[PDB]
Formats: structure tokens, C-alpha cells, sequence
């Protein structure tokens, strides 16, 4: 419903926050991306704890290789993983 | 209803016959064939409707029987002038509850 | 007054009147709440 | 082979059967084919085949499995083809036929499958085939035909049997997931359409099945949610849901039992996302359905407790000789009472028992009564007394107790509440013994549940009576023989206490206990977040339960039953029933505790904070302050006063911080919760007129501090301040409405009985922090006269919103909410107490003050017309709606007419721009299109801003105008009509109308008391149109009829004027029709009309105006995600 | 007394049933007690309460409700002397109730009190006066006598129910004197064979 | 902190609740999805006109060819719809 609309709105809010946190126009540098991540998902997600994972995620997110992430890429993949977690939780765990 | 039978679901059916002698203006009632003390006297030229007041207690509530005992005319003969001397019981369509 | 009237006259026209409340002979019988069963506690008798 | 062939042939024919849509369309070929198939296969033969029984496996031959050879016998798949043919070809449409086939052929099959569901038989080939046959052919058919089940009371026993059987099969194991889904869908489909009273027995089973909250229990949650949501009317309304009767006492008892069982089990159980999300709707539904004031006939303080049928242990304990004497006495009494039953049945003594003979050999005196039968009669009594001893029930002889039967009479002897309860538990033990016997029988049979296996208490009252007769007989014989027995009933200790026993009472008590738990774990969470951050969170279970269940439950319950909590005993606002003073007290306690819980701790709640605040709003709405203030515990009184005082402290703390981590926390807490919740509380107080009673003493002092701090903040200037201004203004307006002290009129305060100074003694209010003089309560607030003179001066100056941002946003709402509340308290108002001695009014407000005020607001808006952004304007209009009701008539000529006229001129100019743009094409058209769009948007904003006041004014003065002709009113009609003409002409204007009403979240119907009918412009035109018709002459209606035709022809305005001019002598004739006669009569009866219709130019202009209005009114009334 | 019989119903005669058009009449409540007013079909039953059956669509004042096959809150209660104007528009199949010349509105804000009415036999003015109540039914035989007709309804084109009836409209009331009547052939409970 | 988790859990609640009432308790069938979208978005969706459009979009959205919309697929599509809404925001001018 409008609640799901507000969910997309929250995604957009959090994105634009860290896109301008370091001033990277509207696109997440490696540092913006890291800080973003450990801010939004405290717990299940790791960037400081897993810097090699952060680097591999930099490469994977930036298939284009730009090193910056716009809205499409992370929305797709991050939404997929973050929702599929609970689907697995119900299924088995 | 007998006092002993009172308080029990009776397996029998009760029959109450109401007799009116028009010439004498007299009315009597017989329960199951046994005469009852209750009697009434009415003034001449009075009109009386057969009637029954009942609180339903079973699917089969009551039945108006227009019969005739020995040497007593049925109700239809009194009710309709044409049948004034006909002794065979009748229930023409006009007669209804 | 008239008895069991459903119509009345009035300034603008006829008034239709609904059924009237009627007093019953029993209404005159004074019925207080029974109190014989009640027995006075001593702390209430001294106040009595 | 032969069964297989015939089944395959029938299946083939059924598949050949035409589709339902073709049958409905009536295709002759399809109907012919269906007729051929019906002739080939007789229906009765299909019913017989479905009826035919299937051999089911048995545990015979020394516990072995006798499974029929599937390939060599009659199999469910064979019946599947028959069912398919019966559905596709013959179809089921008659309720009687449905019941007939269901009973004869299907119901036996589902009974057999349920029976075979046991462990040994679970995996048998025949059992699996039955599951397949059912879930593939039978269950879907019943689901499709479910609606036919309405009004089936005549076969209620069979319907209830079907429901029980289907539920048992659903629980059955070894089912595939699809099979279980099909069965569950059938269950919901049946329960949706079946009558509520039917569900009594099924719901009774569920009361015991669900509370365990196992995996198999989830579907019942949805089932109960749907059923209770659908039938809430039938369960709570005293009258009962239309045509469906009313709930029964036992049914309501089952409802309460189920509610509390689910509540307790959910609270105890650890977290589970799916289970909690499924539960919360269910708990809300039962909470709504159950009556607020319902009281159970029987209450169990002990609240004892797939099923446990083991009886209460009695054999372990021994029997005293005293109780043995009682055993002999009750044995002879029971023998005598049995002989009395025999004499009632006409049975007598005999040599042997024979029904026809009606004689009995044991019908002999107790002296000759055989010992074996004597032991038979005594042993139940021995067990009962041993059960009493095991339960620790102690029986003491006060005195010894006192063929042709001679039974001691028990009707005269009664039983206290204790003894009635004891009879209940004795019947429970007897029923448990019965269930133990049934348990041995079911063990031998290999499965199943006896219908009476369900707990005794859950059993219906009449069914409970069956064991209760013997239980209560034993209890009364104990009493007569002199046994006094008592265990110290906590039930009697609680006493009847109907108020405490009301369901709402227990619900609220549990809520308060959970509230204490909330305080505890919020303190723990605050400590851990402050320091020693760690993730254990032992209360985590309680936190999740609170947030997920209790808060939504609070919201739903206190929204659905707000009326019951507010209705006073004297006056019942709701449908029926009124809460107790104690119930109101716990409501207030909950409100204060929740306010304290959320105080300064909103960030901790986070995503749950909005739900918490919604619960605050609902509790504030349902709160009844007047009763608690008049009478209530000093502790709850102090809780409410402390909430008010802390709110004042928080808002003043705002004020100074705003003037310039804890500060930011306070800011966000006040912005999110305290201000809106306080606003809602004040609004409720104002609506219910509770202000005089509730706002007193310390409450008044806190309200003064809040008001004056808000006003000082408003006077202060800052960007974040102007951000906060709207909410502050709304809150202060509500506070002004609630306030029972004329703060704006200190000079006359002494008259006000309801004032802090008058109530408190001079010796008092010095110990308190109260200024000696009322003027110093706070001097910052100006007096009413100076406020009025100022606001008039600024209005005349016509300065800008930026010039006076504080005024419009705060002072105007304050003052427009102030005048109405104090107008009645002041003079010049209906004086109901005129005959009695009336003290001089505390306020001096008069209608002229309100009139001047309204003229001022009109002046400010008219001055501010045309500005790019005036979002404050809509809030000002809504806040100013209330005053307009008492506006004096001359306002229309002084302010409205020029005001709306300027807007009419602006509309003309902007539409002129629109036609010029239309003439412009391509890039010329595109440029300036957004321009004209913006002008339309700002004009629409101003237009909505102005109307609601105008609408409410019209409502008040329409009587005057329509009673007596008014040239000014006629001019206003012309003007509004022209505006509507522009509206109808310009499509861009309409779309921008919709854009504004949607974007600005305007509730369009609220102003009247979103669609075109809801659109204000058409609403305004309709509201004024009667005046336009009235000012016209009845005769001229034919001219309007012709003018509307010309407008349909799309002729120019001058063209239609000239048409009427040349057709001027086409007037209607009074002699022509009679209606015109009484039209003419009324028209003449109204004065001043002898001068009407003197000029044909007047006639034609009037007709043209009205026709232009009606034609466009008729046009109005009657006309990327995928990408 | 029995509540099914407690309130007297006064309706117009059956021969005045209106099949089409827009009709108006007024009902002044000389007392604030329980009183219903509206439009009933010609086959209205004396014993059944108004608006508790499909036959009648009415507005009850003392509580502020609209009754048809039950009850639903609607409008506001009247005070003594208030005039309820009842309007029926058969071209639109709607019924409107106005108080003191102002159109009453339901909770949803809809102006029409009742909607989607099938003409059927017709419609007649009807009122029900609970015990101890007095009302005044103006059917517009004298158009000037109406109080709020000009304010509301006149411009809308509604007609006084008896605007052109030279003789006063005849009324039938629910006489509460029991009398014997033949057992209905379709009586739900009692069957005579 | 956990605001994206809040948005994600709200998403889960909404689409699971919209799946269960209408069909199989968890996944997204065609009818489930049609009524779901009706519940979800108004004034923006163009699929309201035809349910057959919903059907064909379901067919594509079920590249796995099962007739049931997977949670990951649905979330990625609604992320693309977030993309479309951000494009709407920029187009506004
Ligand atoms: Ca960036
Ligand atoms: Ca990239
Ligand atoms: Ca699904
Ligand atoms: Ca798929």
C-alpha cells in the first residue's frame, strides 16, 4: 500500500543521504558505501568487519567499474538479499 | 384434566363438546363425553361465534370438529338457513377459522 | 377532556396525537422495597 | 477392469461436457450436447455410485492390516470420474439436492478418511487414494457450492457433523501440502457462508485445539479471525445481527475462554514472526466481537489448565468410616430415587427386567437389596468422596442425616456458590472418568476422538448438566446428611464483583500489568543503550510481544469500543452499556503510564514509535476525564496532573532551546508525540465540554504555562521556528478551546467561578507558585481589546504573511477558536439561566467582535491573493470556519462581494491568457503552458481558501435571502455562476482543481459538512443556485428551456441574449397550465415583485444568466508503471 | 403495552400513492419524543413498526435515525416545534429529509437519506407517533402555510404533496381495537387445513 | 541503524499478507498479485485497466515458467519501480 510506497521513499531517503554525505553527487563512493552499509544494516551486514568483502562488493556493485553506485544496482541486489533472508528464515532458517 | 394426569404429557386426546339449546337459550359443555357442571344462560336473539383460545404447545394445536351426537343437529344446520333441517354435518367454504 | 382522541385542533391545523399513557389501578398501591429480612448492625443502631 | 472402463467413459463424457460460459451464452450446440450427455448418464445412477461404499483397511486378524487389493477392487479414483461428470454436466444448484448427495455419498467418505487417518492406517494405499479422491474431486465441489449452505437449519446436525469431519481431516497427517491447502480452503469457504449459530460446536472444539499454538493451529487462527470479523454484529450488539438472532451465554463464554487462552499462550511463547503476524488480527477480532461489559455466568479463579483423559486420582486415598456411612446413605437414596424414576416410568417390582413387563428384580427394599448391586451403587460414591479428600475438600458432620420408593427430597435443599462450584468439579471428575473409559475404547479401535472427549467446562451447559445431575445430587446429600465442606474459595474471596468480572476489566488489568513490564524492560533497554551495550536483551520476548500485539490490540480495541468507555451512567452515548468509574480510572492510568513510557524515549522505540503515538491518540480519544476528576483515586488524579505538568515542562523546555543530546531528544520527542497527543487530548476535552471540570488548579497552572510559552515562541523569529509554527498553532487553538478561564479577559476574571484564583483561598496559592494577581499569570499575552485593535490595524495595512508570520499561524487560530467558546459564556447569548439570579458573565465577548474578526481574516486573505505560496492559507480557512456561523449579514456586501469579484476578474484574465495560448501553437503553445498551469494552480488555491467560509455563510443566510429578495445576493449568484462557467469551459482549470485538492490533502467533504460533486466550485454553485432560481419569475422557465437548447447548440452569449430578445413574446401563459397558477400565487405573495419583470431586457438578462448556469451544471452532472 | 402496537401510524389514503414526480410535505413535531415520518408503500402493515420492514422508509427524530429494514444513525434530533420537510424524487429514486429548512446529512455526508428505491406500488406520506406525542402533518393543500418549502424544495422543483387537491387528503390510522380476521393462507406460523 | 530492516520487514508483512488471503499462503500467484497491486499503488499504476496485462507481466516476471512470482523477482521489479519513481521525480520540473 502507501506503506510500501513509503518503504521505497525510505530507500530513496537513505540513498540520497550518503550520496551527498561525502558529496559524491548522487552516487556512492567506496567510503560513502561503507559508511552507508554499517549505518543502515547494523548486525547482519558487515563492512568494517569484512573489508575484503567490502572490496569484492565494490567490484561486484561496480560491474561498470566506476567505483560509484547509483540507485538501480544496489536497489536490485540489496533488496533481493535483504528480503530473501527472511524467506529462508521461514522456509528452514 | 384429571389431577393425576396433571403434570404429565398425556398420551390421549381431549374432546370438549359445546352444546347450545337455542329455544331455551341454554349452553352446556361435555368433556370426553362426561357432562360438566359449567352451564350458561343467554338472552334471546343473541349471536354466538364458536371460539377457542389456545397457547400453542405442540405442532398439532386444536381441531374444530363439526360432528353430531344422537338426536342433536350439527352446527351447519343452525348456521345456514338452507340446511335448517339437514342432519348431515357440513362445513361449507364460507365457514373458516 | 375527550377520551382516546387521536386528533386535536391547533393554531395552524389539526394535530395528530399518539396513544396516551394510562394510569392503572395497581399504580395506586404503594409498594416499598421489603426490609423485614434486614437486621440492624449495632454500629448502625447507635447511629439510628 | 470393468469399473475402470466405466469410470473412464464417464470421465470422458464429463470432460466433453460444454463449458459454463457457453451454457450461459446459450449456444444451441452446447445445450444440445449437454442434453445428450444427461440422457446418456442418469443422475440418480451417479448418486448411487457415489453412495456405494469402499472397503476400508481394518486392524483385524490379530492386529494385522487387512488392506483390499487396490488393483482388484472398487477404488476412489472410480468415484472421482463420477464426481467430475456430476459437476460438469448436471451441476449442483438445489440446496436440498446438495444436502441429499452430501449426506448419502460424500459425508461417509470423509468420515472414513478421517477414521483411517490414524497411525497404522495412515500410509495405507486405500487411505492415500481416499485423500487423493477427496482433495481432487469432492472438496473443490463443496467449496464451489459453499454459498448454498445458507439457511440450512433444518439439517443442522448434519451440517455440524460435516464441519467437524472436515476440520478433523484438515488436522490429519500424511497429507501433501496441496491437499492440506485444498481442505483448508474448503473449511474457510464453508465457514464464510454458513450461519454463525452453526459454528457453536466447531468453535467449541477450537477453544481446546488452538491455545496450544502449534503448527497445526495456525489455520484455526485465520478461520476464527474471518468468522469473528464477519459476525461481530451477532456477538456484541444486544439486539443481535439482523435476521441471525443473538449470541448465547455459553457461546460468549467460549469466546472469552478462547481470547484469554490465545493471549496467555502468545505471551508465554517465544517470538515467531509468522505466528505473531497471524495472531494479532485474530486477537483484535475477538476483542472487538466480545461485548465490553459481558460477565461470565461462572468464573474460575484457579483457571486450571492432544487431550488428557486421565481422571482425578481417588483410589490412592482411603475412605473414613464417617464417609462410609454417608456412602451407605447416598447408596440407599440413589436406589430410592431410581425406584422413583421407575414409578414415573410405571415400572414396578418383578422377577427380571423386561421392557414390556415393566418390572424390575432389583426394585427391592434396601434391606433385601443385593450386596453386589449395593457395592455397584456405593463404589461411585466411594470414588467421589476419595476425590474430595484428594482435592483436600474436608467434610464435617454437623449432625447425622435423617417396594415403595422413599427418596429424600433434594429440590428444597440448595447449594451456595462454593457448593455449586464443588458440584461442577465433581461432574468434571466424573466426566474425566468417562473420558478415560472412552480413551480405552478409542485405543482399541485405533484412533479417533469421542465428541464428549472435549473438556467438561467447554461442553455446552445442557450437556454439562448431564453429569451435573449426579454431581449436585451428591453435594446436596452431603449437605443434608450434615457435611459442611469448604476449601477457602478464592472465587468467593473475589466475590461476585460484576464490575471486576466484566471482560474489559480483566483486559485492562492485564494491560496495566504488561505496562509495568514495559516500564521495567524500557528501563533495562535505556540502561544498556546508555552504557554496556549488548545484544542479549533478556526481555526481548516481552519487547516483541508488547510492540507486535499489545499496541495494535490497544488501538483496535479502544477504537472499536471508544463509545462504551465514554458513555456516562446517566446518559448512554453508545448503543448500550456504560463503563464503570473504575474502568475509566484504569483507562486514565493506562494513558498516563503510556505517556510516561514514551516521554523522552521515542528514539528507543524508533519504528514502533509511530504506532505508540497512534495508541496515545486513541486512548486520549476514549479517555473520560470528567468522571475521574469528580471521583477517583488520588493516585490516578496525580498521574493525570503529572502528565499535564510534565507536558508543560517539556514544551517550555522546547521554548527556550528553540530560542537558543538531551536537547535534541526533547525536541524530537515533543515534535513527534507530545504536541500531537496533547492536541488530540485538548480537542477531545473541547468536544465533550469536559474543560470546566477537568482543567482546574494545577491543571490550570500548567495550561497557562503552556499557552504563554507557546505564544512567546511564536513571537520569536527563526527558520526552524517557522517550521514548527503550524503544529504549535493547532495545539494552542485546541488549548484555547479547552481552557475554562478567560485568559484574554483578566479584568472580568473575578466573575468566573471556574478559576484558580476564585477556587483557591488567598492563604492558598501562596504556598503554590501562583502570582498574586491574575494579570501576572503571564503578562506576555495581550488583552482581547488590544489584540483586536492590532489585528484590525495589520489587516488594514494589508501587510504580508512574511511581514506577520506569527500572527496568522498562531494568534488567528487562537482567537477564532476563542470567540466561539466564550460567546455562550458571555452576554448576548441564549441565557438558559435568565430566570434565576445570574452572575455577570466572566467574558465580555459579543457578536460584533466576531464579525470584525471575520472581516479582518477576509481582508488578510484578499490582500494575500495571488502570491506564489500561501500554504498557511488553507489552515487559516479551516481554523476560521467555526466563527462564520454567527457572521452578521452586512459582511456579504462589505467584504465578500469585492473579495470574490477580484478573484472573478483574475479568472477572466487567466482564461484570456488560456485562449491566447490555445491560439498559439507548437513551441509557442508549449511555452506558457506551464505558466497558465501555475496561474490556474494559484487561483485554485485562493478559490478553495475563500469558499468554505462563503459556503458556511450561505448556509446561515440562505433562509434570509430566499425568504426576501436581495439584489446583493443576486449579484453574488451572478458572480459565482460566472466562476463556474469558467470552470466548465476550461479543462485545464478542472485538472488543476484536482491537482490542488489531491496534492494538498484537502478533505473536501469536511468543509461542506476526490469527485467533481465534491469539488467546491460546483458545490458552491449548487448551494447558491436556489437563489438564482428564486430571483427569476416562474413564467420565464420556458425561456430557460429554450436558452439551454441554444447553449447545447453552442451559440455565443450575445447570440442567446438576442435570441431571447427577439423571442421575448414567447412567455408562458398562466391559463395554459395550472401549476403556473400557484407558482404565480406564491410569486405575488412575496412582496416587492410588482416591480419585477417590468423590462424585457431584465427578463432576457435574467433568463440568460440562469440558463448559462444550468447548462454547464447539466454538463458537469451528466457527461506508467505498466509502461 | 405491546411495543408492536404501541405507536399509532397515520398515512395518506392508498388512492393518493404517487408513481412519479418530485413531492414534498412537512411534519412539525410539537413534542420531542419518539416520532417517525417518511414515505410508506400502500401495502404498509399496521402492526409492524415503521421502517422495521421494507414497506416504509422513514426518519425517527428523538434519536436522529433513518429507519428502513432496521436502523442507521442519520441526521440530528429535533427540538419541540421543529419542522421536518420530507422530499421524494422519483425521477432520481431518492428521499431527502430537511430540518428547519436545512438538509440533513448522514455520517458519510450524502445528502440523500435513502437511495435506489424501486417505484413499485407507489409511496404515501406516513408518520408514527409513539405514546404521548403530538405532530402536525402539512401536505401543502394551502401552499402558503408551509414553513420551509420556499427555503428548501421550491427552487429544486419539488411539489407540495397536495398542491392541487381541492379537498383535504384523507388519512388512515392504525386503529388499535382488536378484531377477528381470516387466517392468512401464507401465515408463517399458523396453518389451518 | 535498522531503518532499512524496518522497510524490508514492512515489505514482507504487506506482500505476504496479500498473498495469503487470496491464494497460496506465501508466494505470489496471478490473482494474488493483481489484487495485491490494486492494494499497493493507486494513481500511478497503469495496469488497473486490464488484468490480462497483469497476467502477461506475471508471465514475464516468471521467467522460471511456474506461474508464481518469486519474492526475489517481485522485489527486484518493485526496485525497478523505485527507479521509475526517481525518474519521475527528476522529470518533474
Ligand atoms: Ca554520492
Ligand atoms: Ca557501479
Ligand atoms: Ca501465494
Ligand atoms: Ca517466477
Amino acid at each position: 500500500g502507501s506503506e510500501l510506497e513509503s518503504a521505497m521513499e525510505t530507500l530513496i531517503n537513505v540513498f540520497h543521504a550518503h550520496s551527498g554525505k561525502e558529496g559524491d553527487k548522487y552516487k556512492l563512493s567506496k567510503k560513502e558505501l561503507k559508511d552507508l552499509l554499517q549505518t543502515e544494516l547494523s548486525g547482519f551486514l558487515d563492512v568494517q568487519k569484512d573489508a575484503d568483502a567490502v572490496d569484492k562488493v565494490m567490484k561486484e556493485l561496480d560491474e561498470n567499474g566506476d567505483g560509484e553506485v547509483d540507485f538501480k544496482e544496489y536497489v536490485v541486489l540489496v533488496a533481493a538479499l535483504t528480503v530473501a533472508c527472511n524467506n529462508f528464515f521461514w522456509e528452514t532458517s | 384434566v384429571s389431577p393425576g394426569q396433571q403434570g404429565r404429557i398425556s398420551h390421549t386426546d381431549l374432546v370438549i363438546g359445546c352444546l347450545v339449546d337455542l329455544a331455551t337459550g341454554l349452553m352446556t359443555f361435555t368433556a370426553n363425553g362426561k357432562e360438566s357442571n359449567t352451564f350458561f344462560q343467554v338472552e334471546p336473539n343473541t349471536k354466538l361465534f364458536p371460539a377457542v383460545f389456545v397457547l400453542p404447545t405442540h405442532q398439532n394445536v386444536v381441531q374444530f370438529e363439526l360432528g353430531k351426537q344422537k338426536n342433536i343437529m350439527p352446527l351447519s344446520a343452525a348456521m345456514f338457513l338452507s340446511e335448517r333441517k339437514n342432519p348431515a354435518p357440513q362445513c361449507p367454504p364460507r365457514l373458516e377459522v | 377532556q375527550p377520551i382516546k382522541e387521536y386528533r386535536r385542533e391547533g393554531p395552524r391545523g389539526p394535530h395528530l396525537v399518539g396513544p396516551s399513557r394510562c394510569l392503572s389501578h395497581l399504580d395506586f398501591v404503594p409498594c416499598p422495597v421489603d426490609t423485614i429480612q434486614i437486621v440492624l448492625p449495632p454500629h448502625l443502631e447507635r447511629i439510628r | 477392469a470393468i469399473m475402470s472402463f466405466y469410470a473412464a467413459l464417464i470421465d470422458l463424457l464429463g470432460r466433453c461436457a460444454p463449458e459454463t460460459h457457453l451454457i450461459q451464452a446459450g449456444k444451441g450446440e452446447a445445450l444440445r450436447i449437454r442434453a445428450i450427455l444427461r440422457s446418456l448418464v442418469p443422475l440418480d445412477d451417479l448418486v448411487g455410485i457415489i453412495s456405494l461404499p469402499l472397503q476400508i483397511p481394518t486392524l483385524g486378524k490379530d492386529g494385522a492390516l487387512v488392506q483390499p487389493k487396490m488393483s482388484a477392487s472398487f477404488v476412489p479414483d472410480h468415484k472421482a470420474s463420477m464426481v467430475l461428470f456430476l459437476d460438469r454436466v448436471y451441476g449442483i444448484e438445489n440446496q436440498d439436492f446438495l444436502l441429499h448427495v452430501l449426506d448419502v455419498g460424500f459425508l461417509p467418505d470423509m468420515r472414513a478418511a478421517a477414521s483411517l487417518d490414524t497411525a497404522t492406517f495412515s500410509t495405507t494405499e486405500m487411505a492415500l487414494a481416499l485423500n487423493r479422491y477427496l482433495c481432487l474431486a469432492v472438496l473443490p465441489l463443496i467449496t464451489k457450492c459453499a454459498p448454498l449452505f445458507a439457511g440450512t437449519e433444518h439439517r443442522a446436525i448434519m451440517v455440524d457433523s460435516m464441519l467437524h469431519t472436515v476440520y478433523r481431516l484438515s488436522r490429519g497427517r500424511s497429507l501433501t501440502k496441496a491437499q492440506r491447502d485444498v481442505i483448508e480452503d474448503c473449511l474457510m469457504a464453508l465457514c464464510r457462508y454458513i450461519r454463525p449459530s452453526m459454528l457453536q460446536h466447531l468453535l467449541r472444539r477450537l477453544v481446546f485445539d488452538v491455545p496450544i499454538l502449534n503448527e497445526f493451529a495456525k489455520m484455526p487462527l485465520k478461520l476464527l479471525t474471518n468468522h469473528y470479523e464477519r459476525c461481530w454484529k451477532y456477538y456484541c450488539l444486544p439486539t443481535g445481527w439482523a435476521n441471525f438472532g443473538v449470541t448465547s451465554e455459553e457461546e460468549l463464554h467460549l469466546t472469552r475462554k478462547l481470547f484469554w487462552g490465545i493471549f496467555d499462550s502468545l505471551a508465554h511463547k517465544k517470538y515467531d514472526q509468522e505466528l505473531y503476524r497471524i495472531a494479532m488480527p485474530c486477537l483484535c477480532a475477538i476483542a472487538g466481537a466480545l461485548p465490553p461489559d459481558y460477565v461470565d455466568a461462572s468464573y474460575s479463579s484457579k483457571t486450571e489448565k492432544n487431550f488428557d483423559p486421565r481422571p482425578v486420582e481417588t483410589l490412592n486415598v482411603i475412605i473414613p468410616e464417617k464417609l462410609d456411612s454417608f456412602i451407605n446413605k447416598f447408596a440407599e437414596y440413589t436406589h430410592e430415587k431410581w425406584a422413583f424414576d421407575k414409578i414415573q416410568n410405571n415400572w414396578s417390582y418383578g422377577e427380571n427386567i423386561d421392557e414390556e413387563l415393566k418390572t424390575h428384580p432389583m426394585l427391592r427394599p434396601y434391606k433385601t437389596f443385593s450386596e453386589k448391586d449395593k457395592e455397584i451403587y456405593r463404589w461411585p460414591i466411594k470414588e467421589s468422596l476419595k476425590a474430595m479428600i484428594a482435592w483436600e475438600w474436608t467434610v464435617e458432620k454437623a449432625r447425622e442425616g435423617e417396594y415403595n420408593p422413599q427418596p429424600p427430597d433434594l429440590s428444597v435443599v440448595t447449594l451456595s456458590r462454593e457448593l455449586q462450584a464443588m458440584a461442577e468439579q465433581l461432574a468434571e471428575n466424573y466426566h474425566n472418568t468417562w473420558g478415560r473409559k472412552k480413551k480405552q475404547e478409542l485405543e482399541a479401535k485405533g484412533g479417533g476422538s469421542h465428541p464428549l472427549l472435549v473438556p467438561y467446562d467447554t461442553l455446552t451447559a445442557k450437556e454439562k448438566a448431564r453429569d451435573r445431575e449426579k454431581a449436585q445430587e451428591l453435594l446436596k446429600f452431603l449437605q443434608m446428611n450434615g457435611y459442611a465442606v469448604t476449601r477457602g474459595l478464592k472465587d468467593m474471596e473475589l466475590d461476585t464483583s460484576s464490575i471486576e468480572k466484566r471482560f474489559a476489566f480483566g483486559f485492562l488489568q492485564q494491560l496495566l500489568r504488561w505496562m509495568d513490564i514495559s516500564q521495567e524492560f524500557i528501563a533495562h533497554l535505556e540502561a544498556v543503550v546508555s552504557s554496556g551495550r549488548v545484544e542479549k536483551s533478556p526481555h526481548e520476548q516481552e519487547i516483541k510481544f508488547f510492540a507486535k500485539i499489545l499496541l495494535p490490540l490497544i488501538n483496535q480495541y479502544f477504537t472499536n469500543h471508544c463509545l462504551y468507555f465514554l458513555s456516562t451512567p446517566a446518559k448512554v452515548l453508545g448503543s448500550g452499556g456504560h463503563a464503570s468509574n473504575k474502568e475509566k480510572e484504569m483507562i486514565t492510568s493506562l494513558f498516563c503510564k503510556l505517556a510516561a513510557l514514551v516521554r523522552h524515549r521515542v528514539s528507543l522505540f524508533g519504528t514502533d514509535a509511530p504506532a505508540v503515538v497512534n495508541c496515545l491518540h486513541i486512548l486520549a480519544r476514549s479517555l473520560d476525564a470528567r468522571t475521574v476528576m469528580k471521583s477517583g483515586p488520588e493516585i490516578v488524579k496525580a498521574g493525570l496532573r503529572s502528565f499535564f505538568e510534565s507536558a508543560s515542562e517539556d514544551i517550555e523546555k522546547m521554548v527556550e532551546n528553540l530560542r537558543l543530546k538531551g536537547v535534541g531528544q526533547n525536541l524530537t520527542y515533543t515534535t513527534v508525540a507530545l504536541l500531537p497527543v496533547l492536541t488530540t487530548l485538548f480537542q477531545h476535552i473541547a468536544q465533550h465540554q469536559f474543560g470546566d471540570d477537568v482543567i482546574l488548579d494545577d491543571v490550570q497552572v500548567s495550561c497557562y504555562r503552556t499557552l504563554c510559552s507557546i505564544y512567546s515562541l511564536g513571537t520569536t523569529r527563526n527558520p526552524y521556528v517557522e517550521k514548527l509554527r503550524p503544529a504549535l498553532g493547532e495545539c494552542l487553538a485546541r488549548l484555547a478551546a479547552a481552557m475554562p478561564v478567560a485568559f484574554l479577559e483578566p479584568e472580568l476574571n473575578e466573575y468566573n467561578a471556574c478559576s484558580v484564583y476564585t477556587t483557591k483561598s488567598p492563604r492558598e496559592r501562596a504556598i503554590l507558585g501562583l502570582p498574586n494577581s491574575v494579570e501576572e499569570m503571564c503578562p506576555d499575552i495581550p488583552v482581547l481589546e488590544r489584540l483586536m485593535a492590532e489585528i484590525g490595524g495589520l489587516a488594514e495595512s494589508g501587510a504580508r504573511y512574511t511581514e506577520m508570520p506569527h500572527v496568522i499561524e498562531i494568534t488567528l487560530p487562537m482567537l477564532c477558536s476563542y470567540l466561539p467558546r466564550w460567546w455562550e459564556r458571555g452576554p448576548e447569548a441564549p441565557p438558559p439561566a435568565l430566570p434565576a439570579g445570574a452572575p455577570p458573565p466572566c467574558t465580555a465577548v459579543t457578536s460584533d467582535h466576531l464579525n470584525s474578526l471575520l472581516g479582518n481574516i477576509l481582508r488578510i486573505i484578499v490582500n494575500n491573493l495571488g502570491i506564489d505560496e500561501a500554504s498557511w492559507m488553507k489552515r487559516l480557512a479551516v481554523f476560521a470556519q467555526p466563527i462564520v456561523s454567527r457572521a452578521r449579514p452586512e459582511l456579504l456586501r462589505s467584504h465578500f462581494i469585492p473579495t470574490i469579484g477580484r478573484l472573478r476578474k483574475r479568472a477572466g484574465k487567466v482564461v484570456a491568457e488560456e485562449e491566447q495560448l490555445r491560439l498559439e501553437a507548437k513551441a509557442e503553445a508549449e511555452e506558457g503552458e506551464l505558466l497558465v498551469r501555475d496561474e490556474f494552480s494559484v487561483l485554485c488555491r485562493d478559490l478553495y481558501a475563500l469558499y468554505p467560509l462563503l459556503i458556511r455563510y450561505v448556509d446561515n443566510n440562505r433562509a434570509h435571502w430566499l425568504t426576501e429578495p436581495n439584489p446583493n445576493a443576486e449579484e453574488l449568484f451572478r458572480m459565482v455562476g460566472e466562476i463556474f462557467i469558467y470552470w466548465s469551459k476550461s479543462h485545464n482549470f478542472k485538472r488543476e482543481e484536482q491537482n490542488f485538492v489531491v496534492q494538498n490533502e484537502i478533505n473536501n467533504m469536511s468543509f461542506l459538512t476526490y469527485s467533481v460533486q465534491t469539488s467546491l466550485i460546483v458545490a458552491t454553485l449548487k448551494k447558491m443556485l436556489p437563489i438564482g432560481l428564486n430571483m427569476c419569475a416562474p413564467t420565464d422557465q420556458d425561456l430557460i428551456v429554450l436558452a439551454k437548447a441554444r447553449y447545447a447548440l453552442k451559440d455565443t452569449d450575445e447570440e442567446v441574449r438576442e435570441f431571447l430578445q427577439n423571442n421575448l413574446n414567447l412567455q408562458g401563459k398562466v391559463e395554459g397550465s395550472p401549476s403556473l397558477r400557484w407558482q404565480m400565487a406564491l410569486y405575488r405573495g412575496v412582496p416587492g415583485r410588482e416591480e419585477d419583470a417590468d423590462d424585457p431586457e431584465k427578463i432576457v438578462r435574467r433568463v440568460q444568466e440562469v440558463s448559462a448556469v444550468l447548462y454547464h451544471l447539466d454538463q458537469t452532472e451528466h457527461p506508467r508503471r505498466r509502461a | 403495552q405491546s411495543r408492536g402496537d404501541r405507536a399509532r401510524i397515520f398515512r395518506a389514503e392508498k388512492s393518493y400513492a404517487v408513481q412519479s414526480g418530485r413531492w414534498y410535505f412537512e411534519f412539525e413535531a410539537v413534542t420531542t419524543g419518539e416520532m417517525r415520518v417518511g414515505w410508506a408503500r400502500p401495502e404498509l402493515r399496521p402492526d409492524v413498526e415503521l421502517g422495521a420492514d421494507d414497506l416504509a422508509y422513514v426518519f425517527n427524530g428523538h434519536r436522529g435515525q433513518r429507519w428502513h429494514l432496521g436502523s442507521e444513525p442519520f441526521g440530528r434530533p429535533w427540538q419541540s416545534g421543529d419542522v421536518v420537510g420530507c422530499m421524494i424524487d422519483l425521477t432520481e429514486n431518492t428521499i431527502i429529509f430537511t430540518l428547519n429548512g436545512e438538509v440533513l446529512m448522514s455520517d458519510s455526508g450524502s445528502e440523500t437519506a435513502f437511495r435506489d428505491i424501486e417505484i413499485g406500488d407507489g409511496f404515501l406520506p406516513v408518520c408514527s407517533l409513539g405514546p404521548g406525542q403530538v405532530g402536525h402533518l402539512n401536505l401543502g393543500q394551502d401552499v402558503s402555510s408551509l414553513r420551509f418549502f420556499a427555503i428548501c424544495g421550491l427552487q429544486e422543483g419539488f411539489e407540495p404533496f397536495a398542491i392541487n387537491m381541492q379537498r383535504p387528503v384523507t388519512t388512515w390510522f392504525s386503529k388499535s381495537l382488536p378484531q377477528f380476521e381470516p387466517v392468512p393462507l401464507e401465515h408463517p406460523h399458523y396453518e389451518v387445513a
